[PDB]
Formats: structure tokens, C-alpha cells, sequence
RNA sequence: UAAGUGAUCUAGAAAG
RNA sequence: UUGCCUUUUACCAGAACCAUCCGGGUGUUGUCUCCAUAGAAACAGGUAAAGCUGUAUUUUUU
């Protein structure tokens, strides 16, 4: 936060568009060169005329002796010092060290995830195994672009931190508690893949009922969403048949849905092994942009795309240490959390967007 | 930005905004060590180069006096003078022991 | 880039160096201002060159003789003004051109295209300057002449070399030069479409190269090529048919679709055999060393897969050789036998090759049947 | 050295810095001269946060600051060779003992005799002395005789304006013995003007004798704190390296942990974030301290009163240019110096006897 | 990156393409300072290159290229090399290089400055005292093509 | 008492 | 407010404001489910088990 408040970038990390637009050479004496570190370390004085800015933190000097294997209560990393019938307590516990406390140490010096033997769910979603990579320094001399990549990833999350989007919680009606509510919908236990084909088949007809209500039959919808023109358009036929950035968005997406419910089909299908379907649908996530032209009609989803390419770029060079090149890691849960967290995003544009659209079809345009 | 030094932001630049350090730095870092023969030489052109000496002197001497004074005024106030008869007596003596023998030296 | 809250007081020596214009695949690009002679340099060598003038014209008058350019070689090129102003066609004419530079300056005052040299006249001064060199550089420093072209559609042309090149219309030429860059495989979001009738696979619309790559395929002329390919194959069979004891010649007809349908294949010609052939396990034409293991057949296929590459695309044996193992493995588009043989064409690059199984003495036929063929097919 | 941003928000940040003064008992906020105001701190962090209170809670006003400067004190090395006096006093000087100083730093027979017993100095000079903050020996001969010398506390305030504000650049006196050896307090005067007369004229001798006692610049000294995992020791020496006048004086192996709790001094001048850079370069396993309690100061290497002097204007300064540097620089701070080019030097006549003739 | 192998030719490549320009750029000269500046490889380098040049290269030039190639090397003796110069018999085009890079001193440091330099070195092929049997007349006689002084000095000194 | 650690923006669709 | 640009969507990425949405927490009610399903046991003690205290020679009591 402070280094984008005074736009003194730690080069390992993120660096932002600037917040904003006596001192002389013959005065002061440049013993110490004043570096970017000290200027958001003690930002009130190093750096001089700050805004917005925070306090970071100080510290304490942590001596957390981590053991190896096969021993217990060792000092092994460090130097030694200079130099009426009644037992005392806890007596009958001869061994000091249980078989457990080994670990149960280790575990107990472990951060938030591991740290505690009880916790409320969270969704798979909700969990980051990617964050704490990029959170934590870059290891050792990546390419220049994996470098780039982990400052984007900073870049994100510091925003992300920066604005707290507080939810509001007088709106304690979700759609689907709604939907429950009325007597037009059931409920059935389906496996995922059923539910998946059944919503392409669903989505399919949908989309070829708003197409047809429209007028524009020569508009043929492939069944994998991939829409394109019959015959050579007449030019009002063509004004007509420019569907817009809803119409367009809803199909992308349903582009995107098919394509994972697609592989998760085939490898259960017996074409393809799990491995390959974990690849396949990493692939997926990782080339949305170069799958289905999302960005096309909704351009922010390159953010999307930029964090996905960030995510594989720092996924494979953790993937691939000792491991050479090539294709087939998978691994694609957290471009999977970008790609949900976008849906949530875009759900309620597209409520509203798609909303007006039909609206349109059923009621005239105002 | 960096250490007072890279560019603002990428934005607008309509480049990476990658920030090298030269390697002229070095040489801008350690031109008076590289060319110290150039000052050297200079310095070497010209390496070759009363009253307040004579005040000093006397204020030793007088200073000397006074630290005589002194020690009469510790052998006294210290073993058995208790009047100021003993300190005014003993100082006189040393006007006169001090100045004759100072007196001695002017002659020399 | 120096200390910019520094630089602002006082001069610094350059520390740090920002990057300019970049790229990825940063071939250092010479500049321009390298290969101009900076002022100082122009004027102290003026002077010189001004300096020798003068003293020759002396030595001139003292020998009586004409002073020519044969005598000033080298000094020609230099100096201000230039040396060549001296010689020029006619100065007894530009003798009474007095008040020049102002007359120059005062046309910003009285014309729409006020020129961009201004500063100074060619017909007074001589070429201040000479890019030639930036030319040349620039070219040596992109891989030179035979670099630049894999970026291009050059290869496609098929020319007998660049060297036998010499002797929204006009930018249309220039997009679809660089087709193959332009249209490129490896590339950031772009979402793949084809062009109508094609295996142009665009990586992301560009407007200008379809319309090019369009007429350039107008009248289906992709499918004809794959039909006439198809046809010229079998011809070939026909000919050479009791040669390698084959029963009879069929081709299996597809839709106008499979020329340039890339998901799926059906297999263009089907080989029905006299007696089983045991064919070799697949392999590519120019891999001799084909493994003849007891598998038989008692009927092959061959299929033609045109295909239009990029400067990233640019091998063709790979591809083929994994249409081959994919639409052969692939539950949609069934060949009559697993085991046959495919054909790709790179019409970008004139890279014919062709992979799959081979029947015994077949593959030195298949060789230079397709290199017939791209020598000279219509 | 605090300005505030805006000139019309400047009553405001007096107020502030009053509060500031209440809040923060360690913290001496001289106003200099030009209206820029010093602050003081204890050391980096604690400055920091007395300015993030000042510039949050109390002022609300943008503050241009100075980088942090050092509070430097002026000192000589040698006894003064001349006794040059003072006019419309001659006053010499020397360097106080070693020991004496750190004494100081923490009855007329009870002193002298003390005295004795720290520097088995003269009985003389035990007698005539009336110190502060150095010392103000009345060590002429004539002053016993006299009773002109008598009624010196006008002139001992005059000796405390001199120690305030030095002869080099307002930086106040340390480690400095003065021995007086005349005055010129003529027969008729009344003790109003003469003792007026005698302040300034105190001064001008003060910094006379600094002057001809060979006069130095000296800096303070943080005494460092360095807990490190043993590994990571050599980084520490090698950015004490980096680091100017640096020394490291015991590396005390804290037992039954990693850490080498390695005491240390940095020059306060080249301390600035030091912590900081010590906890990147060891990875966060370095947590260091630096404070000032020992009062230890130091020469800066180099001497005053050069012409030529240094190379650099951006890049830290030699070795032996530095307290020359320092000087100037600290002269234009606090605006003595007239412009980009002047000198430190004497206002005494007789050409400085020809510059040491 | 380059490795100590290749500096010399690296040096080497440097002169040529400053050869190949119209005339001597400060461009080069501020390169050839900073290299020689970074380390000592570099400026031993340098140097071999000068040998090399004096040695076999400079009489194959042109006077223009070997002009250039004088005004460059001049430049960077002014700072950065020592005067030491391995230079009667040999003055096909090296004695004119000799000429262009004495002029080139004169301009940049001044004439009395530049004896003076050239005093505190040794100078032996350039400004020779013993007198080698009518030798010192050839040295002499050159340094009158150009404006130099104190030749007559030395003439008068040797008899 | 004499070298080279490091900061690397973009990015494509519609309609005109 | 910038950037790409130049015509808008769509956008770049910062700001200040605000909203939407994906979710979360409790607490209380109610339902749904799976298991259940007793209207009386102490007192006198004994048996066994659970919670505290107990094991004079000067200031508590020898
Ligand atoms: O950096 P990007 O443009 O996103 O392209 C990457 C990158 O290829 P380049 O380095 O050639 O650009 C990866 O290569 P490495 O950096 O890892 O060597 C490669 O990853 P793999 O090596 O693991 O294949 C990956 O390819 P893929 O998507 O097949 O994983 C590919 O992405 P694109 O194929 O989308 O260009
Ligand atoms: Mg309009």
C-alpha cells in the first residue's frame, strides 16, 4: 500500500499508477543513498510529503528450530552455553515426549491453514492454494516474464486488499432460496456431468428460442456455441442479426461451460484418462481467451486472461523445478477461483443486460 | 518508481518502463580512485609548501608562576596554615623566588 | 533515466538507463542518429575540408590549370556547404539566388505543405545527410534479406530465389506480405476462426488479411485444390496400379466440407487390394527405414490434408503425422482400415510431406509423385 | 528539519510541535534562525512516529523535511598554539581528557581534588574552573591580583552562548577545555556595557581559540544491537563495509539459540535505515537496534578548512574530504554561508599573522 | 559479458566501425572512456590495441579513416592512457597519424600544457635528447611541420 | 586500494 | 484524473464516492429426518462408586 502511495515500488513486488501529479543539492549531504526500502519502511520520515499512507509493521527475531527426521529436543543449528517420600508432578508419565509431539510441535509453529485442529468449511473456491505462493518472495532467477507475472498477481491482490467491497446483508434472499420457494421447481440428486450436458442442451435451446423469437433463423447456432450466419446476409438482414454484447456474453460463457463439461464427458466417456482430463481442463482455463473470444464483447475478461496466464506461468515453474518442459501438468484450481470469481462478477451484468434484452423481445424497447 | 529513479508509471511512456542501472555508474562511482593521477600530478605541482608564539610563551611562564603559587596555596591549606598570613607570606615568596629566578632568565 | 528529484538540481552523469521502444525477440534495431554526422564533427571537418579547397585553388592559380573533381575526390561528400555545390550543373545560374535561407523560412508564412526541410536548400547546400547506411545496417541487423523472408509469404510465391525478385488497395499488398507473421499461431488472446471454404485458421480477425486471403481463395479454390490433389492421386494410382497389385482405385466421396473441415476427416481415396499387403508400421516419406511388421491389409486409404501455415506453423510433418494418429484413434470420421496413409500440403510454404503406413516399393512412388506435383500441379 | 508545506498553515505546526514537545520528552525542537525547525529524535523509528503523530493528529498540514541530518558538535585536537585577543580577551583552549570526558558526560577543594584524581591536573587550573554542558578554566596570572576577573558569570553565560552556538556552523562545543589568558576591560566602564561588551567578545574568543587549537568536527555514534542467526554473519560485516566508520567490537555468542547478539557502532551520519537494510539483506532474520546513550562521539574523518576539498556533489563524499563536507554544508542548512560558494575561517586581523605567517 | 578473450577484439571491432564513419564522433570516445574506466582488462585492451594499430594496421588506412583514428586516440590519451608511445625510418602514413593525433592533444589540452605533460614522461621516440648523429633534426624538422616549440631548444642543447 | 545481482507496458470485438 | 486513442461502445488504471453480486456468521422459531420414548426418585442405615477435610512441653487446643 505504501509503495503505491508514494509510488517507491519494491522491486520484488507490485508497482502502481501513481496517487497523485529548502531540499537542495548545496544543503544536504548524501551519506546514506536514501533507497525506495527505507521510504515506505518509515514512510513519515524517509519519505517526506506522504498521503494515504499506512503503518507497516515491526518485528521480533524468530529462532523456530525446525527438526528433520528420526530425533527429538536437539540443539543441533547452535552453540552451547558457558556454563518425606514424595515425587514431583505429573509422576507414572515416564517418557517426556509423546509419538506425536514431534509433529505435534511442527504443527504448532505451522501459519492459519494447518495452525489449528478445528474450523469451519470454506468453499474450494474460497481456498487460495496459489495466494501464498505469489504472496511470499519468488524463489530463485525465474525468466523475466515469470517475474512479471508474480508483480501482476502482487498487483491484484494489494487492490483487491485496498478496497474492501463490504457485503451488504439486509438482502438475505439468494436467487436459488427463491427459486425453492415456488412450486415450478424440483429437486433431484444428478451426477455433475448430467447436469452439465442437460445445461448445454438447456442453454443450447435457450439460446435458439431467443434467436428465432428475434426473427433471425439464418443465424445457426452450432451445439458447440459457436454461432455463425446460414446464407450471404442481405444487408438489413445483417443490421438485424448483430446481436449485442449480452446475447454474445451469454453464449461465451455457455462456449466456456461446454468446453469443460465437454472434456469432463469425454474422459468419463473412456476416451481420456484422468491425468489428461486434469491437463485438459487446466489447458481450458488457461486459454479462454484463445478458446472463445470472451474478451471480444466483454474486454475487462483480458484481466481475467492476464491473471490466468499469471497463474500458469507461476504454476508451471513451481510444477517444473526438477521436471522439464512440456504439457502435461495440470493442476487448475486457481485459474479455476478466477474464472468463478468473474461469473460472480458478471452474473449480475448479465441479469441486468440479458434481463433488458428479453424484455425487449417480450415487451417493445420504451 | 524506484530509487528516485525509474519512470513514474508504464502508462503513458508507451514502453516495459524497464529500469537498467548503467554500468558507466561504476565508472561515475569511482572516477577520482580511476583518474586520482590527474589530482595527483596537479597536487605534486604544488606539494613543495610570531606575536601570538611570543603570547603563548608568556602566558607559560606567568602560568608557571601562578602553578608555583598553587602548590603554596596546597602545602599550606593541606599541613598547618591555617591563617591567610601563611597563603599572602607564601605567595609573596614566590613573587619574589619566581620573579628573581624569571628575572635570572630575561638577564640570560 | 537519471534520479529525476535529483536531476531537477543538478546534472547528473546517466546512472540508469530506461528502456525505449521494446519487443519481445529484441533484435537491437540500430538507430538513425548513428548514422548522421553530428555538427560539431560537420563543422570542424568543414573547415578542413574548406581549409584543403582553398589551398588547392591556390596551387590551381600558381599551375594555371583547372581544378577538377578528380583532384577533390574524397572531400566530395564532405564539408558545409558541400564541396559538391562547387561542380553542381549550373551555380552561374544559383550565383544570383542572394536571400535564400529567408526566402525558404517565409514559405512557412505563404503554402499549406510547409516543408519539413526549411533549415536548408539541396540546390545550395548538397545531401547534409546520406541513410543508404541505415538502410543497409537495418537489414543486416534483421537476419538479413534471407531472414525476413520466413516472416513473409515468400515462400509461398515460390520464386527461384529472392534475389530474382528485382528488375485500402496499396496496404493490402503489405498485410498480406507479411501473412504468415501477421496471422500467427503462437499469439495472446486472439480466439481461432477460419475463413469461409478454408483451413486459414485466423488467430483473431484482422479485417485487411481476410479479404486478401478470401480472394485469393475465391471460387471455392481451396476445395478444388483438394479435389484436384485427390484426382492427380488417383491418376497416379491408376497408372501405376498393377505395379503394386492393387484390385481397385475408389474414391470415396466426401462433402464439399472435408477439403477444409479440420475437426474430422474422411478418407479422401479408399485402395481396395488383390491379395494382403503388409504394410509398414507409419512412418514419414523422407524416414527410410520403414519397419515391416506382420500386420496386413487388405485395403488402404489416402487423404490429402491441405493445410496454411504461419511463421510459427512452419513444419508440416508434424502436423501431418498428427492428423494422421488423430483422426485415425478418433470415433468421429472412421477410415475403412486404421491403417492407410495422409498427405499435407503447407500451401503457405510450398512443405509438402505425408504420413502413415506403407505398403512394400509404395513410398519412392509417393516421393516423387509429390514432388511432380508441387513442381508443377495446375 | 521540519517547514511546513504552506506558509500559512505555520502558527498551526508551532502549536503542533509544542504538543509534540509535551508528548515526546525526548525530543530538543530548536527553532533555527531561517523559521525551518529542528526536531531531534532519540533515532530513526521514534522520529518517525513523533512525525506521523505531528503530521496525522496535531498539525493536519504537509511537511517538507529535511533528510536526516546529525547533530555534530565542534572540538579542537591540539592545545591553541595562539592567544590572539578580542575587541571593538585571548581565550585558549585544549582537548579535555578522555576520561574526564565520559566523567563529565554522567565546594572549590572537594573539585580540585577530584580533578586530581581523574587527570592529575594542577591545583592552578583546579582552582579557576566554572564548567558547562566544556570547561572555563580563569587561568591568567593577573586574575588572583584582579578583581576584574571577578564577576564572570555574565561572562560564564557569554562561554555558554559559545558552546550553544559554535564557531564552524552553530554546532555546539564537546570535549573542549578553555583556559583564558587576558582581558581587555579598561579602567573607567560601567558593568552594564563592559559585561555587554564581554558576551559576544566571550564568543569571538571562544572560537579564536577553537580556531588555533586546530579545531575538529566531531560526529555521534549509535551503539548497535545485532541479533543474527550465525550463518548470516559475514553479510553483517560486509554491510558494515558498505556502511561508513563502522566498527564491530564483540560478536557474544548467545547461548542456546542462533543468534549472535553483536554489539556494534555506526557513525549516526551514515546510519540511516539501517535496520531496514539489515533485515532485507538477512532475510528478516536480523532483528537490529541502534541508541545513543553512551554520549560517544568522534572525529569525521578529514579535516576542516580546505579549499578544493572533495570530488562529489550526488555521490557520498571521501573519507578525508567528509568533515569539510559536512562543515559547509551544514553552514548553508543553517544559513551562514552566503550562496553556493563560501568558507569556514578566522575574523581576526593582521592578514591571520599571514596565515601562520 | 564478453570474457577477457575476445576484449582486445571487441576494441578492436569498435576502432573499425568509428573507421568506417565520415569522421571521428565523441560517440566512441565517450565509449572507449567508460570501458577503459570499468576494469582493468578493458584498458589493458586498450592499449594492445594501440600497439597493434602503430604497430601493423595504421599504414594500411586512408588519411581520412587514419585521420579519424589519430583524433580518436588522441582523445583518449588526454585522460586515459599514459604517454607511453613506441614510435627516422618508419613515416610512410604513421608519421602523418602522428601528426593528427599531436593535433588533436594541442587542441584539447594547450601547447605549453602538453610539453609539459609530455616532459613529466619519458618520450624517447618522440622527443629524443641524445643526439644519434644528426637523428634529432628528423623529430625536429616533423614537429615544424606542425606548431611546436622548444625542438630548437633541443637542437640547441645537442649542438 | 581496482567489474559486471537485480526493476521488462501492451495484447480484441461491434458498430461506425 | 490519466492511457489506447480519437466517434461511441467496449476498454487502460488510478482516485473519491457509491451500489450489485458470489458467499458467511450467529441467535430465535419452526418444520424434515434418524433414533427415541420415562409421571417420580430420596429419608433409617448397609453395599458400591463420585466431590472436600483428617491423620500437649511460649502465640490459640493441654
Ligand atoms: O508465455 P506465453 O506466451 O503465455 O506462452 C507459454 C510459454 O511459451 P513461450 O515461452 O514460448 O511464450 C510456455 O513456455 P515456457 O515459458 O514454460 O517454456 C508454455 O508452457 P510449457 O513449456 O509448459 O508448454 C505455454 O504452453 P502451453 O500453453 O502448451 O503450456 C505457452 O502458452 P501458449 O501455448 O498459450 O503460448
Ligand atoms: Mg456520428
Amino acid at each position: 500500500f505504501n509503495g503505491k502511495a508514494l509510488n517507491n515500488a519494491i522491486p520484488g513486488g507490485p508497482k502502481f499508477e501513481p496517487l497523485y501529479p529548502f531540499n537542495s543539492i548545496d544543503r544536504v549531504i548524501f551519506r546514506v543513498p536514501i533507497r525506495s526500502e527505507y521510504k515506505v519502511a518509515f514512510p513519515h520520515l524517509y519519505n517526506s510529503r506522504p498521503r494515504s499512507v499506512r503503518i507497516p509493521w515491526y518485528n521480533n527475531p524468530v529462532s523456530c528450530i525446525i527438526q528433520n527426521d528420526e530425533e527429538y529436543d536437539t540443539p543441533a543449528l547452535f552453540f552451547d552455553p558457558s556454563l518425606e517420600d514424595f515425587a514431583p508432578l505429573l509422576a507414572e508419565e515416564e517418557e517426556l515426549i509423546l509419538p506425536n509431539t514431534k509433529d505435534a510441535m511442527s504443527l504448532y509453529h505451522s501459519p492459519f491453514p494447518f495452525n489449528r485442529t478445528k474450523g469451519k468449511m470454506v468453499r474450494a473456491q474460497d481456498v487460495a492454494l496459489a495466494k501464498k505462493w505469489f504472496l511470499q518472495h519468488p524463489d530463485e532467477e525465474y525468466p523475466v516474464k515469470v517475474k512479471v507475472s508474480y508483480q501482476k498477481l502482487l498487483k491484484n491482490y494489494v487492490l483487491n486488499e485496498l478496497h474492501p467491497t463490504l457485503p451488504t446483508n439486509h438482502n438475505k434472499t439468494k436467487l436459488l432460496k427463491s427459486l425453492k420457494n415456488t412450486k415450478y421447481f424440483q429437486q433431484t440428486t444428478i451426477d455433475w456431468v448430467e447436469a452439465g450436458l442437460q445445461l448445454c442442451r438447456q442453454g443450447h435451446n435457450m439460446l435458439n428460442l431467443l434467436i428465432h423469437r428475434k426473427g433471425l433463423t439464418y443465424l445457426h447456432l452450432d451445439y458447440n456455441f459457436n454461432l455463425k450466419p446460414t446464407k450471404t446476409l442481405t444487408t438489413k438482414e445483417r443490421k438485424k442479426s448483430r446481436l449485442g454484447n449480452s446475447f454474445h456474453l451469454m453464449r461465451e460463457l455457455l462456449k466456456m461451460m461446454k468446453l469443460i463439461v465437454d472434456t469432463h464427458v469425454q474422459f468419463r466417456l473412456g476416451n481420456v484418462d484422468a491425468f489428461q482430463l486434469a491437463d485438459g481442463i487446466h489447458y481450458i482455463l488457461n486459454h479462454i481467451g484463445q478458446l472463445t473470444g470472451i474478451y471480444r464483447y466483454k474486454y475487462k475478461v483480458m484481466h481475467q486472461i492476464r491473471a490466468c496466464k499469471d497463474l500458469k506461468h507461476i504454476i508451471y515453474y513451481k510444477f517444473n523445478k526438477n521436471l522439464g518442459k512440456g504439457p502435461g501438468c495440470g493442476f487448475w484450481q486457481p485459474a479455476w477461483r478466477v474464472w468463478l470469481n468473474f461469473l460472480r462478477g458478471t452474473i449480475p451484468l448479465l441479469e441486468r443486460y440479458i434481463g433488458n434484452l428479453i424484455t425487449r423481445q417480450f415487451e417493445g424497447r420504451s | 518508481s524506484y530509487n528516485g529513479i525509474g519512470l513514474k508509471s508504464a502508462k503513458g511512456s508507451s514502453t516495459s518502463g524497464h529500469v537498467q542501472r548503467s554500468l558507466a555508474s561504476n565508472n561515475r562511482r569511482r572516477p577520482q580512485g580511476s583518474q586520482q593521477q590527474r589530482q595527483q600530478r596537479q597536487n605534486a605541482i604544488k606539494k613543495a609548501s610570531l606575536a601570538v608564539q611570543k603570547q603563548i610563551e608568556t602566558h607559560m611562564e606567568k602560568r608557571e608562576i601562578e602553578v608555583q603559587v598553587s602548590e603554596l596555596r596546597d602545602r599550606l591549606e593541606e599541613e598547618e596554615t591555617l591563617s591567610e598570613e601563611q597563603i599572602d607570606k607564601k605567595c609573596e615568596a614566590l613573587r619574589a623566588k619566581l620573579t628573581n629566578e624569571w628575572q635570572e632568565q630575561q638577564r640570560m | 533515466a537519471s534520479d529525476l528529484s535529483w536531476s531537477k538540481q543538478t546534472d547528473t552523469g546517466i546512472t540508469h538507463f530506461r528502456a525505449g521502444m521494446t519487443h519481445e525477440d529484441e533484435k537491437l534495431i540500430p538507430t538513425i542518429f548513428r548514422y548522421i554526422t553530428t555538427w560539431e564533427n560537420e563543422f570542424l571537418d568543414s573547415q578542413r575540408v574548406w581549409a584543403e579547397y582553398a589551398t588547392k585553388r591556390q596551387e590551381a592559380i600558381q599551375q594555371n590549370r583547372r581544378l577538377a573533381f578528380e583532384e577533390l575526390e574524397g572531400s566530395w561528400d564532405r564539408g558545409i556547404p558541400r564541396i559538391s555545390t562547387l561542380f553542381q550543373r549550373d551555380r552561374h545560374t544559383l550565383a544570383y539566388d542572394r536571400g535564400h535561407r529567408i526566402r525558404r523560412e517565409f514559405k512557412q508564412y505563404s503554402l499549406e505543405r510547409n516543408s519539413p526541410f526549411w533549415w536548408t536548400n539541396s540546390h545550395h547546400d548538397g545531401k547534409l545527410w546520406n541513410l543508404n547506411a541505415y538502410r543497409t545496417d537495418v537489414i543486416q541487423a534483421l537476419g538479413g534479406i534471407e531472414t525476413i523472408l520466413e516472416h513473409t509469404l515468400f515462400k509461398g510465391t515460390g520464386f527461384n530465389s529472392w534475389e530474382g525478385l528485382f528488375w485500402q488497395i496499396p496496404n493490402r499488398r503489405f498485410t498480406l506480405w507479411w501473412s504468415p507473421t501477421i496471422n500467427r499461431a503462437n499469439v495472446y488472446v486472439g480466439f481461432l476462426v477460419q475463413l469461409d471454404l478454408t483451413g486459414i485458421f485466423l488467430h483473431g480477425k484482422i479485417p485487411t488479411l481476410k479479404i486478401s486471403l478470401i480472394q485469393i481463395f475465391r471460387a471455392h479454390l481451396w476445395q478444388k485444390i483438394h479435389e484436384s490433389i485427390v484426382f492427380d492421386i488417383c491418376q497416379i494410382l491408376d497408372g501405376e496400379l498393377d505395379v503394386l497389385q492393387i484390385e481397385s482405385v475408389t474414391k470415396e466421396t466426401v462433402h464439399p466440407r472435408k477439403s477444409y473441415k479440420m475437426n474430422s476427416s474422411a478418407a479422401d481415396i479408399t485402395m481396395e487390394s488383390v491379395h494382403e499387403w503388409e504394410v509398414s508400421k507409419p512412418s514419414l516419406l523422407h524416414e527410410t527405414n520403414d519397419s515391416f511388421k506382420g500386420l496386413i491389409t487388405n485395403k488402404m486409404w489416402f487423404d490429402v490434408q491441405l493445410r496454411y501455415g504461419d511463421y510459427d506453423s512452419h513444419d508440416i510433418s508434424r502436423y501431418v503425422r498428427a492428423k494422421f494418429l488423430d483422426y485415425t484413434t478418433d470415433n468421429v470420421s472412421m477410415y475403412p482400415s486404421p491403417t492407410g496413409v495422409m498427405i499435407g500440403i503447407d500451401l503457405a510454404y510450398n512443405m509438402y510431406d505425408a504420413y502413415g503406413n506403407w505398403f512394400n516399393g509404395l513410398k519412392p512412388l509417393i516421393q516423387n509423385s509429390m514432388r511432380t506435383i508441387m513442381k508443377a500441379n495446375p | 528539519v521540519l517547514q511546513p508545506l504552506l506558509p500559512r498553515e505555520l502558527p498551526k505546526l508551532l502549536d503542533a510541535l509544542n504538543k509534540i514537545s509535551k508528548y515526546y520528552p525526548g525530543v530538543i525542537i530548536k527553532v533555527e534562525e531561517s523559521g525551518e525547525h529542528v526536531i531531534l529524535g532519540n533515532g530513526e523509528l521514534y522520529m518517525d512516529c513523533l512525525l506521523y503523530d505531528l503530521r496525522a493528529s496535531y498539525a493536519k498540514i504537509e511537511i517538507k523535511i529535511s533528510d536526516p541530518l546529525t547533530v555534530f558538535s565542534e572540538s579542537c585536537s591540539n592545545e591553541s598554539f595562539a592567544s590572539i585577543p578580542v575587541s571593538n580577551i585571548s581565550v585558549a583552549a585544549e582537548p579535555m581528557d578522555s576520561k574526564m570526558i565520559q566523567d563529565l558526560s554522567r565546594p572549590r577543594k572537594l573539585s580540585k581534588i577530584l580533578r586530581t584524581e581523574y587527570g592529575w591536573d594542577s591545583l592552578a587550573s583546579r582552582n579557576v574552573w566554572s564548567f558547562y554542558n566544556l570547561i572555563n578554566d580563569t587561568l591568567p596570572d593577573e586574575i588572583s591580583p584582579e578583581l576584574l576577573s571577578k564577576y564572570k558569570e555574565q561572562i560564564i553565560q557569554g562561554f555558554y552562548w559559545a558552546v550553544k552556538e559554535g564557531p564552524l556552523a552553530e554546532e555546539p562545543i564537546y570535549g573542549v577545555q578553555y583556559k583564558l589568558l587576558s582581558i581587555s576591560v579598561p579602567s573607567d566602564v560601567n558593568i552594564d556595557v563592559m559585561k555587554s561588551q564581554i558576551i559576544p567578545l566571550m564568543k569571538k574568543a571562544c572560537y579564536v581559540g577553537l580556531l588555533t587549537a586546530i579545531p575538529i568536527l566531531l560526529e555521534p555514534i549509535y551503539e548497535v544491537d545485532i541479533t543474527v542467526h550465525a550463518p548470516l554473519l559475514p553479510i553483517v560485516e560486509e554491510l558494515m563495509k558498505k556502511r561508513r566508520g563502522s566498527r564491530i567490537y564483540k560478536t557474544i555468542k548467545v547461548a542456546g539459540t542462533p543468534l549472535l547478539e553483536v554489539r556494534g557502532q555506526v557513525p549516526v551520519i551514515e546510519s540511516a535505515g539501517f535496520e531496514t537494510d539489515l533485515r532485507l539483506s538477512t532475510n528478516g532474520l536480523g532483528m537490529c537496534q541502534l541508541y545513543f546513550w553512551h554520549k560517544i562521539w568522534r572525529k569525521v574523518p578529514g579535516d576542516v578548512l580546505d579549499k578544493d576539498a572533495f570530488i562529489p556533489k550526488l555521490k557520498p563524499a571521501p573519507i578525508n574530504s567528509l568533515s569539510r563536507d559536512f562543515v559547509m554544508k551544514t553552514r548553508r542548512r543553517k544559513g551562514i554561508s552566503t550562496g553556493g560558494f563560501m568558507s569556514n575561517d578566522g575574523p581576526t586581523l593582521e592578514k591571520y599573522i599571514s596565515a601562520e605567517l | 559479458k564478453i570474457a577477457n578473450n575476445l576484449k582486445k577484439s571487441v576494441v578492436d571491432i569498435i576502432i573499425k566501425s568509428s573507421l568506417q564513419e565520415s569522421t571521428f564522433s565523441k560517440f566512441y570516445s565517450i565509449l572507449s572512456e567508460r570501458m577503459i574506466t570499468f576494469h582493468r582488462s578493458w584498458q589493458t585492451a586498450y592499449n594492445e590495441t594501440f600497439e597493434q594499430n602503430y604497430t601493423q594496421d595504421i599504414e594500411d588506412y586512408e588519411t581520412d579513416q587514419l585521420r579519424i583514428l589519430g583524433k580518436f586516440w588522441g582523445h583518449l590519451i588526454s585522460y586515459e592512457f599514459l604517454p607511453m608511445d613506441c614510435l627516422e625510418e618508419s613515416c610512410p602514413q604513421g608519421r602523418i597519424f602522428i601528426k593528427f593525433l599531436f593535433q588533436e592533444l594541442v587542441n584539447e589540452l594547450g601547447l605549453d600544457e602538453l610539453q609539459l605533460r609530455l616532459n613529466s614522461s619519458k618520450l624517447d621516440g618522440m622527443f629524443p635528447l641524445e643526439g644519434d648523429a644528426e637523428h634529432i633534426r628528423y623529430s625536429i624538422n616533423f614537429f615544424t611541420a606542425i606548431g611546436l616549440g622548444l625542438l630548437t631548444e633541443d637542437m640547441r642543447s645537442r649542438l
